[PDB]
């Protein structure tokens, strides 16, 4: 409940933020959150975690063509931004095709036009900072340094 | 898995929460009673989370073997029920005696239908096994939150007295666990509890009237289901309206007598009463007499605009107006006493064609403008 | 004084200028009516303040209202008559709770906020 | 209570205010109406 | 306190005082306390309401319809001059 | 009209009373059905097309 | 050479919706489908008495026609028998006229020679030799001892 | 039409009431009959 009232004044002090919002959806119910939550929110703003959060529902929901149809739309909207690869390569490997998940993995190769930062969204999201997560990179002396 | 982690879970909880509340049970047949009903009106929410997981992988596994049967089957207790019948045995879809007393007559005729030419594959034996462990895990969670149920509706009398007294008891505890407790429900609008409980039924073919959608418990309450259907959906809002209220009080803890509840109930009755009382006797009007004289009927832009509507137009004069002696061929197989006269015959006195008179265009009112409008 | 539960309550001055906001926001479709309005509001999150009666013999049909504010963080106040708050929302029939609701770049900004304020001046 | 009527501008007790209001504005052809409906009935014939 | 009213009792008291106005002045007119009132005429009114003098002399009957529309519109706005 | 009647195609399950009337041809009642201008169009075009 | 001519005698008020809809499914999309079988459950009014529409299919509606042409379509495959069907209607790159056999051997192969349905009237014509029809009328005359 | 009418009322009370009066197995039948023919004659489903 009180994770409630922090999110509801955060919501309330810093609209517009595309993670806060999506995190707040996690927060609400299930009857609540597509129903009122993720309609105000699409109105809000159009991030990828936006769009990333509305798949993520439809995938909760087995929305399978709508799941897909919302990655595809996050993935022309932004590339290397919220980590939105690792979700649908999962949502790919439990409901999407053998050969689907393979072509969704190969799309998120890293390259400057798509996915350049896919390791740099996942260390943003998924919080994949570490002090061996920049050995582990190529950039051994820059990126290790400059993350934690 | 996903199962095994679930079911895990579910084992837990009945072994410390599931078990309190039987002892609180057994102990009627300083831990106050309080937290025993909390804790298993949260319950009543855990299990129906962990049973939609559950459901969410028997939908996942049996989209192997049947792909169909989700969009068919809506229900999610019903679904775990049905594949628990089906299985991997899907030509044992004919006259099954058991799917009747489980789903409806008129989706287990599409449920056959699909199965006969459906391009699921038949499961293997790791496969059945675990879809028969993932469903008699699912109906034993269901048995615990009937017996849950059957708790809070025994409990009905100290939780929410008020709320007990304006509907069933059985409805009530109900609503509260589909809501997840006193407290949550009693945050909830009133117009959003009497869609507490609403299944998307399917429309098999049938209009979206015959499914009777946005009804919830409390629209098959006992009070509710004692009127007229077409006093239904009306009554439920009502009932929905005071519901919220006696909630609003009872998660306060007042008129724990139920003054509350009686204060409402009777003017729900009231209501009920007035919406059924026999129509008032209304006396008929009389034919006018015929009249004579002159009546002074004012002019201006209306009676103008009305003379131009009404008025005989140059087209019309002349389809009334038909030629002497030359005989025309009728052009209306479907009807041979239509004619259009000198309108188009010979010798009409027109050398051009007679163009149409646009203020007789036929336009719709303002209420079907109105009506189009809102529906677009 | 006749609701000696009601804490936050306003004072006669603070009551005109709350009809007043009130009547305001109804000519700019600012406004919620009803307890049921007011809670969908703070769960859609677009309230800012609920003005509230503090006459009604089931007086716990509107206590839900201000616990759900500490949840939404939300202030809430008081009223003596809901006759003169429906008039002030105008509807003629009583109304015990009403919501103000937020909209981009509305016009009454300011005086919202001064309001809000005057409503923590009011607490304790 | 005391309320000034915004029709009428006399100070009024709340609690027949609503009512006050009812009756206030109540239309005097709406009087007339009832007249000539009353008269009509009982210019009717068994 | 001062009390607001709803947009219908806003309607309902403005048409009861334009509806007692215009009873007012049509009951002044039959007890002969005030002329009748004449046809209001404009430009595309004059031929409507002037038809059959129009053509008796239609200059004159310009003048006549120019100066009752500029009447109307001083009267309006004396009024408003007499309100600032 | 095309817009409104794909609408009522995709979202419209229920619609509004039918009026029936019976055609007496001494031998038989046949029936005849009165609909809605606005469902009318719609299922003209459905069955044109 | 034997014709029956005859009529399914109830086939307007007796088609299940559920199975309307599901064959619809078959030929058209299933949101068509699914609108015009709840557009055949409707209110029907007169009067003062209404009742709800449930079992039967409404004629008056302006697609019902189409409807009941499918269904008797449906009704010819349960009396021809699909390979006469495709007999008589020929291979699906070429089919054959209204009365037309792509040789003389299909034609000659089944009973049923022509066949024609109209709206309701189902019109038949069998030809038989001798051993067919004497078989038909014992098989017949089994069942039924006359 | 009275006489008609409250004839349909009844019929259509009694289907609902006892339910479809089509099996579950001659539904079978007929819908895969249709599926056979349609296959066979290479059928396209009329779009949207």
């Amino acid at each position: 409940n009180i994770a409630n009232t922090l999110m509801a004044k955060a919501l309330q002090e810093c609209p517009n933020s595309g993670i806060l919002w999506s995190e707040a959806i996690f927060l609400e119910a299930r009857p609540q959150r597509r129903t009122k939550s993720v309609d105000a929110l699409k109105k809000c703003e159009h991030d990828p975690h936006v769009l990333l959060a509305v798949a993520k529902l439809f995938w909760s929901q087995r929305k399978i063509t709508k799941a897909r149809e919302w990655f595809h739309r996050t993935v022309k909207i932004d590339s290397d931004l919220g980590d939105a690869w690792a979700f649908f390569y999962k949502f790919e490997l439990q409901h999407g095709t053998e050969e689907q998940q393979e072509e969704v993995r190969k799309r998120c190769e890293s390259a400057e036009p798509r996915h350049g930062e896919l390791w740099c969204a996942v260390s943003k999201d998924i919080a994949n900072w570490q002090k061996k997560i920049g050995d582990i990179l190529r950039l051994v002396a820059g990126r290790i340094k400059n993350t934690f | 898995a996903k199962l095994w982690d679930s079911k895990m879970f579910a084992e837990i909880m009945m072994k410390i929460e599931e078990y309190i509340s039987k002892q609180a049970k057994a102990s009627e047949v300083a831990a106050p009673e309080y937290r025993v009903i909390v804790d298993a009106n949260n319950l009543t929410v855990e299990i129906e989370n962990e049973l939609n997981i559950i459901h969410k992988f028997i939908r996942d596994k049996y989209s192997k073997r049947f792909p169909e049967l989700e969009s068919l089957v809506p229900n999610a207790l019903d679904y775990i029920r049905t594949v628990k019948e089906l299985g991997n045995s899907l030509d044992k879809c004919k006259n099954n005696e058991n799917l009747q007393q489980i789903l409806t007559n008129a989706t287990i005729m599409v449920v056959s239908v699909t199965a006969s030419t459906t391009q699921g594959q038949q499961l293997s034996e790791e496969e059945l096994e675990r879809l028969e462990e993932a469903c008699d895990m699912a109906l034993e969670l269901n048995a615990s939150k009937h017996r849950i149920y059957e708790y809070v509706e025994s409990r009905m009398s100290f939780i929410a007295p008020n709320l007990s007294i304006i509907i069933g008891a059985s409805t009530a505890a109900k609503i509260m666990g589909v809501a997840g407790g006193l407290t949550n429900l009693s945050k909830m609008p009133a117009c959003n509890i009497m869609l507490l409980g609403a299944q998307r039924k399917t429309l098999s073919g049938f209009s979206s009237t015959s499914v009777l959608p946005h009804t919830g418990y409390i629209y098959h309450s006992d009070i509710v289901q004692s009127l007229p259907p077409d006093l239904r959906r009306k009554a439920a809002r009502l009932v929905a309206a005071k519901c919220t209220l006696a909630a609003r009080v009872d998660s306060f803890h007042e008129s724990t007598e139920g003054k509350v509840g009686y204060e409402l109930k009777d003017e729900i009755e009231r209501k009920f009463d007035k919406w059924q009382e026999p129509p008032p006797v209304k006396q008929v009007k009389p034919l006018p007499a015929p009249l004579d004289g002159q009546r002074k009927k004012r002019g201006g832009r209306r009676y103008r605009k009305m003379k131009e509507r009404l008025g005989l137009t140059e087209i019309r004069k002349q389809a009334n107006r038909m030629s002497f002696g030359e005989i025309e061929e009728d052009a209306y197989q479907e009807d041979l006493g239509f004619s259009l006269g000198h309108l188009g015959k010979s010798g009409s006195g027109r050398v051009r064609q007679t163009q149409v008179n646009e203020a007789t265009k036929a336009r719709i009112s303002k209420t079907l403008q109105r009506t189009l409008q809102k529906q677009s | 004084d006749v609701n000696p539960k009601a804490y936050p309550l306003a004072d006669a001055h603070l009551t005109k200028k709350l009809l007043d906001l009130v009547q305001q926001s109804c000519n700019y479709k600012q406004l919620r009516k009803g307890a049921n309005e007011a809670t969908k509001t703070l769960n859609r999150g677009i309230s800012e303040f609920i003005v509230m009666a503090a006459d009604a013999e089931p007086l716990e049909i509107i206590l839900h209202l201000p616990l759900l504010c500490e949840d939404k963080n939300v202030p809430y106040v008081f009223v003596r008559s809901k006759q003169a708050l429906g008039r002030a929302c105008g509807v003629s029939r009583p109304v015990i709770a009403c919501s103000v609701t937020i909209k981009e770049g509305s016009q009454l900004k300011q005086q919202i906020q001064s309001i809000q304020q005057s409503i923590e001046r009011l607490l304790v | 209570e005391y309320l000034v009527s915004p029709i009428t501008g006399e100070k009024i007790p709340a609690s027949k205010m609503q009512e006050h209001m009812r009756i206030g504005l109540l239309d005097p052809r709406w009087l007339e109406q009832r007249d000539r409906s009353i008269r009509e009935k009982q210019s009717d014939d068994e | 306190l001062g009390v607001y009213l709803t947009k219908k009792e806003q309607k309902k008291l403005r048409r009861q005082t334009r509806r007692e106005a215009q009873k007012e002045l049509q009951e002044k007119v039959r007890l002969g306390l005030m002329p009748p009132p004449e046809p209001k005429v404009r430009i595309s009114n004059l031929m409507r309401v002037l038809g059959t003098e129009a053509v008796q002399d239609p200059t004159k009957v310009e003048a006549h319809v120019r100066a009752q529309m500029a009447k109307r519109q001083k009267a309006h706005e004396e009024a408003n001059a007499a309100r600032k | 009209a095309l817009s409104r009647i794909k609408r009522h195609l995709l979202t419209q399950r229920a619609f509004k009373e039918v009026g029936i009337e019976f055609m007496d041809l001494y031998s038989h009642l046949v029936p005849v059905y009165d609909v809605e201008p606005l469902e009318k169009i719609t299922d003209a075009y459905l069955d044109q097309y | 050479n034997v014709m029956l001519e005859s009529r399914f005698e109830k086939m307007y008020e007796k088609i299940d919706l559920t199975l309307l809809n599901r064959l619809l499914r078959l030929i058209v999309d299933h949101n068509i489908a699914d609108y015009m079988t709840a557009k055949n459950n409707v209110v029907i009014n007169y009067k003062d008495m209404n009742h709800t529409n449930s079992y039967g299919i409404i004629r008056g509606l302006q697609f019902a026609s189409f409807i009941v042409q499918y269904y008797g379509l449906v009704m010819d495959l349960l009396v021809l028998g699909l390979h006469r069907a495709s007999e008589m209607a020929g291979p699906p790159q070429m089919p054959n006229d209204f009365l037309s056999f792509q040789d003389i051997a299909t034609e000659a192969a089944h009973p049923i020679r022509l066949f024609c349905r109209y709206i309701d009237r189902i019109h038949i014509f069998f030809r038989f030799t001798a051993d067919e029809a004497r078989d038909l009328i014992q098989r017949y005359l089994t069942e039924h001892p006359d | 039409t009275r006489l008609y009418l409250k004839a349909e009322q009844e019929r259509q009370h009694n289907y609902l009431k006892d339910g479809p009066y089509i099996t579950a197995e001659e539904a079978v039948a007929v819908y895969t009959t249709t599926v056979h023919w349609l296959e066979s004659r290479r059928f396209s489903p009329i779009p949207f």
